[PDB]
């Protein structure tokens, strides 16, 4: 078939990945600008997207440049957080920088190993600016406030940043390391209060309970089972087929009613009031469950059970022949509440504790979903933050110091990679420029004098573009766990150096 | 690159011409649209307040404005064009400011700063008028109803609108008297004269024929239960091959269910709203007419409207199979009334019931649904403008007129800000003079007499007043009886501000595959 | 920025009046029209206005833009 | 007249003037490669240049911004001598910067701003690399011999420079603190070898009337004159050209002879043994000077009769307007002597002690005028080198030094100024690329190492285009005088800065 050659393979390396690098960087850093994703292909609509992966994934990747950075920077955001922009944008800037060095054509080993050493030197120079705010657990709480508060930025939210500013702290603070969600269960519904988010005791669910099954189930013993039916319950006797012909059509529709009545038996053997099964029923069986005495709460949810499992002591286990093999969560009450014109059901019996349930509210899910991701990217950096509390004061005040300091490491240290560690230093100030015009400040004195200035020990005073002014990134809280600014440069320059190493793209 | 500008310009371009083709508004202007579509389908459209939603437009910012067209209509229900007419008033400054050396960000808060100060001054030109006042309800309805479909039946609708709101009124200058609350139901037959305000919950269902309950003593509907019978929920080993044994199955099926419906009437039920689902057939047509033998009002496949309002008002839940009888989760009902006025229409009227201190159910009638919708959308928007006056208690200049008052005065705040966006404000502070002269757009010959005057007509009237756009003659724009609560106009500005500010962040080329 | 430095003295003119200090012809960081020492006869500025505001009106002179077809050649 | 706004003129400024900085940087360095000279519109005959000034003088350019450089080229080439191809490229080096800077939104005001201060930052670093050599005469000897022939390096004929520069330093060695290039009589004269190019101590004339006027004289009085003979100057000795009557035109000749003959007298009566005429001498007064013991040399060199007036102490006759009255040139020695193949009239005992005649002897005039083109630009630097005896370390050394200096200053400045000033010292770093890439050797190696070398700072290791690699500037002779650099550092950024203020160009062409 086909083989793409050095120039074009390096050109094609620069066409798609720099493109997708240009898309999200409008958002990245501080916010003087945002990105909007036009959707004409999947629909006729608009998607406001500050989200790297969204712009990465919703744009199909045919390009060995774009496929990589869409693949790389996603994993970058999947691990470090806010990394869909990181690898993509930073490499895109470097793929811009790889051009000229390849264009003026140093042999690539320079362009390869120059930034290789420089990416470290970048990290190194910025590893100097990395400082733990984890001094006190309340200061680390505040270190979790500014680091997560920085990670929540540029990602469109309403009160969700304020909710998940502390709740990202709360999750990793009581878990004490490894920012994740096992301790707060996110159950997202559309509520009346637009920006408001609140704690969910136990967890809540949706259903309308009519007929004989009472609308309320009191003193709830949750029997946790993955055993459930939909229309019917098939089993040893539950497997029967009457139809060889056109005669049994009217008869075969009779016995389906018994398969509705047969499963109701084995749970009465268990005798436990609340029986949670994950699967739907019809109403006529609901009429059969209501007279059973073992309450069928229709379509239970997984996360809320894990919520109960931690604080109550209950369990979701396998091989369910008996209640004994299932540890029983003890819940106060089970009620049908009418919330809006939708009728809801709620479980209780716990107060916060080891786990929690978080229930978001609003008109649409676009405000709800980006919250847990902006939470997640915090969680990723907050997984970094307990390990390394180092909070490096950013906006490019962290980034351009590398541009300043690596230039020092560029000038003397490398022989022919001086130009490379210079070329790598260029991208380090480059988003500070494209975010400077977004908030309307001189890129130059910023990316030129201030990188010298804030490298004098002015690292405090730093780059916040909502404004066009320089400000302290300890007081302005634009900063994160410095592991967020390391692995990104690594898989960024690499993803730039991956396709920089590429002089042939062989297309089969 | 060039990719952001062009499409963002196109976002300012393609949406503007749509928003520019908008303003014919307020009454007799232009010529009718009998619309061959982009597909060729021929369609007649008038009174473009509704045509906004009806309009089918593609392109990212252009379809945005139809989605922005409901933005004024969704919450308010009055002056639906107010956001769409200004959808291009911001796009006015958009081009210039992008071309002025002013950043889309500096243009972004520009919309805000112009929005912030705009709705501020509108409060000064908002004349607060009593939230529960029959007049400020009636006249808000009237003025609207005057512009809405029926100008005669207004005198019927306006008090019914008042009486529907004043029933559900939660008197406030904040959110009250929701649309989920007031239940607006339609009934074939009667008249708009016979359109009946009904305080109690009136469910609109398909009731089988008559000889059924118009009378008292009914246990309410909304039942999901099927009737278990042989050849329904019950096993019959009678085999069907020969016609006689195929005949033996329906007879035991039909003979049994009539006892079930007696048990359903035994519950006290003269009404069943039957689930649109089917447990098998759910209630068969055997069961349904047997229900009609017991005078039980029964609709198989009932609408979702009478399912939730019966939950909202009567507090009703499904009840079990009637062999299993009921949990009496059916809410309290007493009069089950099917109005037959010349027999037209099937209307379930529950007079007295559980009620949530709310949900007036107003039966909207007429010779036909067209006559009905003459009242319904009118009484709705009459309710709405009343709701708007319940939402915001005030009446401002109607029809976009106060924006020209807001035009001059925002040009003053163009100086007070003294910022880079003060220029942006300035460009848009003069872009709110466009609508009244532009509303005159489409009709005819020797045009220009309308234009700079409607600009000056407030300008000449200082910051006080100008001619009304919907009425006419030199007067106060504000006090006319073309009047809308402050909500409608501060809504419109808030709505177009955002979606058009998204354009500023619309950039490059990105398309979901 | 032609907008921002105009915004500069804009805020300043929302503050100071008849300013001896205004934007930089001499291209300094401070803008002081007295201490930039940009100095122009108020006759000249006045006359300039009279002369600068002049031409634009003058293209309106009579109703005749009419040319035989040659308004330039 | 068509108004050129920013980018129209400015791109047109770049494309020509940077390419004007290119074919000249193609000549930059002795291993700046030969450019065959393809002339524009006339003279298809082709020299091949290692010096870009030729191209600039040979090839005309339509770009007005490029029409500026040739003059600035000639500014160096005439005023400063060497630095000619270099003043053109460094501007282009700074123009390549403003390629971005303009399109990079930086207004050319700012682009000058840093380069305003940055010009001295390199100057000052090159004031730092300015160190006085030649503080001793032997130093001055070898400090000349340093930058004398160094002027001749890129300039096409660096080979006879062996004999030439020795001549060139000796005459300036004779100057002894007082630079006089008129006391050096420059005679480019064919015959003999090119290594037969010569330096006389005295004055000299390439003009020889012949041996029919006294050839050698001691204690000779030279009349320095525009005095005419057949030309009929003032003060009638007998009828000059005129018709006053029927036969008056006939009274001319015989009495014009007497007029020519007493224009011997007036000229002779100075007591001269030599009459040197910048104008014609008729054969009878000529030979009657030859019979008077007077050497009468016809139409003797304008600059010669001028330098003979300067070096020998002579006054021009005011064109015989001093028939007896003009102060003589006095040179105790007259030598009609063959340098090369031609008898040349040597004058010693002249008034000036620094008075010398450098006789450049063409074995071919193409190298001869080239010797003379390589002669004076050295002498330009030499008189500079005389007045300021000193060097600066070339071959990219002080370049990269200034580069690492101004850039690290562009690193401590970096306001609007560094936007120019980082753009500034990069040129100081980019010219080291030019000579080494002319040398055909990787600069990115050497430069970025020369960077490191001058990021350590350096006066010594610099890119030697002779070696094609980084090498010592100890004053090895590739270490340049501070003379040209300061001038180029002054002159180069100008044309850049000059076009930086005028992007607006109104063209009626």
């Amino acid at each position: 078939a086909d083989e793409e050659r050095a120039e074009t393979a390096r050109l094609t390396s620069f066409i798609g990945a720099i493109a997708i690098g240009d898309l999200v960087k409008s958002t990245l850093g501080p916010k003087g600008m945002d990105k909007i994703l036009l959707s004409s292909g999947r629909d006729a609509s608009l998607m406001v997207t500050n989200d790297g992966a969204t712009i990465l994934k919703n744009i199909g990747v045919d390009n060995p440049a774009a496929k990589v950075l869409v693949d790389m920077s996603r994993v970058q955001d999947d691990e470090v957080g806010d990394g869909t922009t990181s690898v993509t944008v930073l490499a895109a800037e470097l793929l811009r920088e790889a051009e000229s060095l390849i264009a003026k054509k140093i042999h690539p080993q320079t362009i390869i190993a120059g930034w290789r050493e420089a990416t470290k030197a970048a990290r190194e120079a910025l590893l100097s600016s990395a400082v733990d705010h984890g001094s006190d657990e309340v200061k680390f709480r505040q270190d979790l406030m500014n680091i997560a508060g920085t990670t929540l930025s540029s990602k469109l939210l309403t009160h969700h940043k304020d909710h998940f500013t502390k709740l990202a702290v709360e999750a990793v603070l009581r878990l004490k390391g490894s920012g994740n969600l096992e301790a707060i269960h996110i159950i997202k519904k559309l509520g009346g209060s637009l920006a408001d988010s609140y704690l969910d005791e136990g967890f809540l669910l949706d259903k309308k309970i009519g007929v004989n099954q009472p609308k309320r189930i009191e003193n709830a013993k949750i029997l946790i089972a993955n055993t459930g039916m939909d229309t019917d319950k098939i089993k040893i006797f539950g497997s029967r087929v009457r139809v060889d012909s056109t005669a049994k059509v009217a008869e075969i529709e009779h016995a389906e009613k018994e398969k509705m009545k047969e499963k109701v038996e084995r749970i009465l053997k268990h005798g436990i009031n609340c029986f949670i099964n994950r699967q739907l029923i019809y109403n006529y069986p609901e009429q059969l469950f209501g007279a059973a005495g073992v309450m069928a709460i229709e379509h239970a949810d997984f996360a809320g059970v894990e919520r109960l499992a931690l604080v109550t002591g209950g369990e979701i286990a396998s091989t369910f022949d008996h209640p004994e093999l299932v540890k029983l969560g003890s819940c106060k009450l089970i009620e049908e509440v009418m919330i809006g014109e939708d009728k809801l059901i709620h479980f209780s019996g716990v107060a916060l504790g080891e786990a929690c349930t978080i229930v978001l509210r609003g008109a649409t899910q676009q405000i709800l979903d980006e919250a847990e991701r902006s939470l997640h990217d915090a969680l990723c950096v907050l997984a970094q933050t307990v390990k390394d509390s180092r909070t490096v004061y950013g906006g490019g005040c962290s980034e351009m110091l590398m541009a300043h300091a690596v230039t020092q490491l560029a000038n003397r240290t490398p022989g022919k990679e001086a130009v490379a560690m210079e070329s790598y230093a260029k991208a380090l100030r480059m988003l500070p420029t494209i975010i400077a015009d977004n908030a309307g400040y001189d890129s130059a004195d910023l990316v030129a004098q201030l990188r010298a200035a804030h490298s004098e020990g002015n690292t405090t005073a730093g780059l916040d573009m909502r404004e066009g002014t320089i400000g302290d990134m300890a007081i302005l809280g634009i900063t994160e766990s410095f592991q967020v600014k390391r692995q990104v440069l690594l898989s960024a320059a690499e993803a730039a150096e991956v396709i920089l190493r590429v002089d042939n793209i062989i297309k089969a | 690159r060039d990719k952001p500008a062009q499409i963002r310009f196109s976002n300012i371009s393609a949406a503007k011409a749509v928003a520019d083709a908008i303003r014919t508004s307020l009454g007799p202007k232009g010529m009718d649209k009998m619309i061959q579509d982009g597909k060729g389908d021929v369609t007649i459209t008038n009174d473009g307040a509704t045509i906004l939603k009806q309009m089918q437009v593609l392109h990212p910012a252009a379809r945005m404005l139809v989605e922005l067209s409901k933005a004024q209509d969704i919450e308010a229900g009055d002056g639906t064009t107010s956001v769409v007419i200004i959808a291009g008033s911001l796009l006015d400054s958009c081009t210039k400011l992008l071309q002025k050396g002013i950043h889309p960000t500096i243009i972004s808060e520009s919309f805000q700063k112009a929005l912030e100060k705009g709705i501020e001054i509108l409060t000064d030109m908002s004349r607060p008028v009593e939230l529960s006042d029959r007049e400020t309800l009636l006249n808000s309805a009237t003025t609207s109803l005057n512009s809405k479909v029926v100008s005669q039946y207004s005198s019927l609708l306006s008090p019914m609108s008042v009486n529907a709101v004043m029933k559900v009124i939660d008197p406030a200058t904040a959110t009250s008297v929701d649309l989920r609350d007031i239940k607006i139901v339609k009934k074939l037959g009667g008249t708009i004269d016979d359109c009946e305000l009904v305080e109690g919950l009136v469910l609109t269902q398909k009731v089988s024929n008559s000889g059924i309950t118009r009378v008292e003593k009914a246990k309410i509907g909304l039942i999901q239960f099927c009737l278990s019978a042989p050849k329904t929920d019950m096993d019959n080993q009678i085999v069907v091959s020969d016609y006689a044994q195929m005949d033996r199955v329906l007879r035991e099926e039909r003979a049994y269910i009539l006892n079930l419906v007696k048990q359903i009437k035994k519950t006290g039920c003269n009404v069943l709203l039957i689930q649109k689902s089917i447990l098998r057939d759910a209630l068969s047509d055997l069961a349904l007419h047997f229900l009609n033998k017991m005078k039980i009002m029964v609709i198989k496949d009932i609408e979702r409207e009478d399912i939730e309002f019966i939950c909202k008002t009567i507090g009703t839940k499904p009840v079990a199979h009637i062999d299993q009888f009921t949990a009496d989760m059916l809410g309290s009902a007493e009069l089950a009334e099917e109005v037959n006025l010349n027999g037209s229409g099937k209307l379930l009227k529950i007079t007295g019931c559980a009620s949530p201190g709310k949900t007036v159910t107003i039966v909207v009638r007429g010779s036909n649904k067209l006559v009905i919708e003459e009242a319904e959308r009118s009484i709705h928007d009459a309710l709405c403008v009343i709701r708007c006056l319940v939402k915001k208690r005030a009446l401002i200049a109607g029809g976009g007129a106060p924006e020209i008052e807001l035009a001059l005065r925002l040009t003053e705040y163009s100086r007070t800000l003294s910022g880079m966006e003060s220029y942006c404000v300035r460009a848009f502070a003069d872009a709110m003079e466009v609508i009244p002269s532009t509303l005159a757009e489409n009709a005819g010959l020797n045009p220009i007499s309308t234009v700079t005057e409607l600009r000056n007509r407030h300008a000449q009237g200082e910051k006080t007043a100008g001619i009304n756009v919907r009425k006419g003659g030199i007067s106060n724009i504000l006090e006319e009886l073309v009047v809308q609560p402050l909500l409608v106009s501060v809504s419109a500005l808030t709505l177009a501000t955002e979606t058009v500010r998204s354009i500023l962040k619309i950039d490059d080329v990105v398309n979901t595959r | 920025n032609p907008i921002q430095t105009m915004t500069e003295v804009r805020a300043r003119q929302v503050k100071e009046m008849n300013p001896a200090l205004g934007i930089d012809c001499l291209h300094k960081g401070t803008n002081d029209m007295k201490q930039q020492h940009v100095i122009e006869t108020l006759i000249g500025k006045k006359q300039q206005i009279s002369l600068a505001t002049q031409m634009v009106r003058m293209i309106l002179k009579i109703d005749d833009i009419r040319k035989p077809g040659e308004s330039e050649e």
